């Protein structure tokens, strides 16, 4: 049978430099031939069912079920994602939801800067969200740290 | 068509609602088998105050307005609202009257 | 830029954002002209008449879309697709 | 001495019939809103967006959509339902296009049954005849009276 | 009578305290005010438009009208009429649901008359054909016998 559905994702809160990763509630699908959300197949999708690229500044695995992201500041507001989950059956069911991004709360104030040079272009580390997500992960272990979503990057120039 | 009630401030006050006499048409036979929704506002408003909400399960089941009457809406209130036939689409405008008054007796703490 | 005016025709507020509180509602008794409706989140959205009949003009087009849903057109006395000039496709893989 | 505007302590009264908030945020109506007329500022769109519930549209007296001098339009991902309960569904057009239909194999072998053939009434109104080797709608007029 | 300055416009009752208007707007919050007979505003937020008891919505616009049902809409009415001047187009992905007792207007879609002999004999033509389950199909007609019995079925075997 075609898979039901319960309870939406409202909105989703990110902040321009900030990463964030939400795990999806197990609660939030059903199907009477699965009853569970984790052993039903779960895709991200766009307006007319494209799948999140590459070089996205948010996407989702589906095997740890987790989406996640970091945005900048050319990507401040609203944007729009559908959520697709499919059985065994090969049937979907559909929620939709919006996620509104902000400026940081702290903006030019900050009582600290920290700045920092390195080698190395910065255009394919810009140019990868991967890279970018990886640096920001190890800052955060570098001060040992397990949230991630402490670090916010502000500014980057090639030099 | 009018009605009075009486509520008080502190505790509950509910309205089951029956189409036999709310709709102005009567339905002879079974009444349970047509579903009707009802919709209830403040006179010359789109919705009831904060103190008073509404519920209705199926159109096949009975509405219900229902809230706690408040110190600070004390006094005469009026309710209009609309029987609307989830089916038949016949409009059947009705008023309520609310006076909301103190509590009569010991509180309860 | 303007903050504030107030002349034989209107009166222009040039506030950020306009609040209304109350959970009860509100009246305008003459018109609302807003370029872009739009639901809050989480909430839906609803276009009804009481009692009374609903009608909505757009001479140069509407668009109906349902970018994940159903178009659930029920009615009980006629679905009239009148054009006046013009012709009905019905595009779908299955016709019921 | 017409008033126009005016503040106090008790209300701030607006005796004008517009009032303009020029803030690209908007306005935050916190529940409904009751008017008789929605528009815009001529020659601008108007979207009504659910981006994330459904919508509804709802008259106890009828819904007249008008496109006078344009076009409706009404695509949907997903299956669309003509739902008239008991009533009537007239369809007045110059052309109907029908480009997505299932195409069939005439053969006098049977795949199943409950086939059946569309057949027109004078008046407009439209049934079905059981389905054969020829035509049969002319033997099934019962129907159209 | 007009005024300048970096802040603005102020008043305050002195009997208050309280500043009763401002034009400061980041500081103190914009409030409706009463008796106001239309408010003409670039972005609204409304759960719920409705009319009173006694008079009709028009929601009419020189532009045009998008409206858009993210998880679908719903028309529910008496008389629903669709007048356009255009094509009016009906698009959908899985199927088309014309569910009830369909009429057409027979004076405005043309008839082929019979004066003409057979100009259009043995012409690639296709007859709409009722199945089991509610689909319809397309038959070719190649006779002047061609009925809707297939034994390829389009419409799927009747499982
Ligand atoms: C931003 O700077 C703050 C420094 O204030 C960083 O937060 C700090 O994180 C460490 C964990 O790595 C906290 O250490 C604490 O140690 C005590 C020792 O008992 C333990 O009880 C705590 O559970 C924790 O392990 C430290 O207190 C905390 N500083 C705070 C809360 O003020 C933060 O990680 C930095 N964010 C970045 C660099 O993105
Ligand atoms: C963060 O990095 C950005 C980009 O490196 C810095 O913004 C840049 O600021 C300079 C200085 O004004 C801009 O140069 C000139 O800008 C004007 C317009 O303001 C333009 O007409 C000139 O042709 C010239 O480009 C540069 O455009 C601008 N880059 C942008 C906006 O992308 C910014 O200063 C850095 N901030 C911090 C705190 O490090
Ligand atoms: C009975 O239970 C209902 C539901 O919990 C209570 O109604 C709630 O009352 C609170 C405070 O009176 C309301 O909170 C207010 O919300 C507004 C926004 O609408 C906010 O601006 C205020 O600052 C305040 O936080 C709440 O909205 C309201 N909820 C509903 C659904 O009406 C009611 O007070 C309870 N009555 C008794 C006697 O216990
Ligand atoms: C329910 O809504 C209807 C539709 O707006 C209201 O009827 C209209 O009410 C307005 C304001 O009360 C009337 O405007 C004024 O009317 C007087 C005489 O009626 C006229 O001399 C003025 O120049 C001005 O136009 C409008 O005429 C009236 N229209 C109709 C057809 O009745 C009605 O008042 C609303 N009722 C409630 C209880 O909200
Ligand atoms: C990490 O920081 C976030 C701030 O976005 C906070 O909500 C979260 O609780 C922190 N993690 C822990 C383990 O406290």
């Amino acid at each position: 049978q075609r898979p039901e559905l319960k309870n939406h994702i409202d909105r989703v809160d990110a902040w321009v430099g900030t990463y964030f990763e939400v795990k999806i509630p197990s609660d939030t699908f059903y199907d009477k031939e699965d009853t569970t959300t984790d052993k039903l197949k779960l895709t991200l999708k766009l307006r007319e069912q494209q799948l999140v690229g590459e070089k996205s500044w948010v996407q989702f695995n589906s095997n740890s079920q987790l989406m996640y992201g970091l945005p900048d500041s050319s990507h401040v507001g609203k944007h729009e994602y559908f959520m697709h989950a499919t059985d065994k059956g090969g049937l979907s069911a559909v929620d939709a939801f919006e996620i509104h991004v902000h400026k940081r709360p702290q903006g030019d104030k900050a009582p600290a800067r920290f700045k920092a040079k390195f080698v190395g272009d910065p255009a394919p580390v810009v140019n990868d969200i991967h890279k970018k997500i990886a640096l920001v992960k190890k800052l955060a272990f570098a001060f040992g740290d397990r949230n991630c979503s402490t670090v916010t990057l502000q500014n980057i120039t090639r030099g | 068509q009018q009605t009075t009630l009486y509520p008080l401030v502190g505790r509950v006050f509910v309205h089951t609602l029956e189409p036999a006499s709310f709709l102005h048409l009567p339905e002879h036979a079974a009444p349970a088998t047509i579903p009707v929704t009802y919709h209830a506002h403040l006179q010359g408003h789109p919705d009831l105050p904060r103190w008073l909400r509404y519920t209705q399960r199926s159109p096949h089941h009975p509405g219900f307005l229902y809230g706690a009457a408040t110190p600070e809406d004390r006094g005469r209130q009026v309710i209009e609202v609309t029987a609307y036939n989830r089916d038949s689409f016949d409009t059947a405008g009705q008023s309520l009257v609310l006076l909301i008054r103190d509590p009569e007796g010991s509180p309860l703490p | 830029k303007l903050l504030f005016s107030a002349d034989d025709n209107e009166v222009v507020v040039g506030a950020e954002r306009l609040r209304v509180l109350g959970a009860e509602g509100t009246v305008f008794p003459k018109s609302i002209e807003t370029p872009n409706v739009r639901a809050d989140p989480f909430k839906e959205l609803r276009l009804e008449s009481p009692t009374r009949a609903l009608v909505m003009e757009a001479p140069k087009g509407v668009e109906i879309n349902a970018e994940a849903g159903n178009m659930e057109a029920t009615c009980r006395t006629e679905l009239r697709l009148e054009s006046k000039d013009g012709e009905i496709k019905l595009d779908a893989a299955k016709i019921k | 001495g017409k008033s126009l505007f005016t503040v106090d302590e008790e209300e701030v009264v607006v005796g004008t019939d517009r009032l303009r908030v020029t803030g690209p945020e908007g306005a935050l109506f916190e529940h409904s809103v009751e008017t008789p007329l929605v528009t815009a500022d001529p020659f601008q769109d108007l979207r009504l967006e659910s981006p994330t519930r459904s919508l509804s549209m709802d008259a106890p007296r009828g819904v007249h959509i008008e496109a006078h001098a344009g076009e409706v339009e009404a695509l949907s991902q997903m299956d669309i339902v003509l739902h008239s309960s008991d009533g009537t569904l007239v369809l007045d057009a110059e052309t109907v296009c029908l480009p997505k239909l299932l195409q069939g194999t005439q053969a006098a072998s049977g795949s199943s049954q409950g086939l059946y053939e569309i057949c027109v009434c004078p008046d407009g109104k439209l049934y079905l005849s059981v389905a054969g080797a020829g035509t049969t709608c002319q033997e099934h007029s019962h129907i159209c009276l | 009578t007009s005024i300048t300055s970096d802040i603005g416009m102020q008043f305050f009752d002195p009997r208050t305290q309280n500043i009763l208007f401002s034009t400061d707007y980041e500081t103190h919050e914009f409030h409706l005010p009463s008796g106001v007979k239309s408010l003409n505003v670039q972005k609204a937020s409304t759960e719920r438009i409705t009319s009173n008891a006694t008079s009709d919505l028009n929601i009419k616009v020189d532009g045009r009208a998008i409206v858009r049902g993210n998880e679908g809409v719903f028309i529910m009415g008496k008389t629903i009429e669709f007048h356009m001047g255009g094509n009016m187009e009906l698009k959908a992905e899985n199927s088309i649901i014309l569910n009830g007792t369909v009429m057409v207007s027979t004076t405005r879609l043309p008839s082929s008359s019979s004066a003409d002999q057979l100009g259009g004999g043995d012409w690639v033509r296709y007859k709409l054909c009722m199945c089991a389950d509610g689909t319809l199909f397309k038959v070719q007609v190649t006779g002047q016998n061609v009925g809707c019995q297939v034994s390829d079925n389009p419409c799927g075997n009747t499982h």
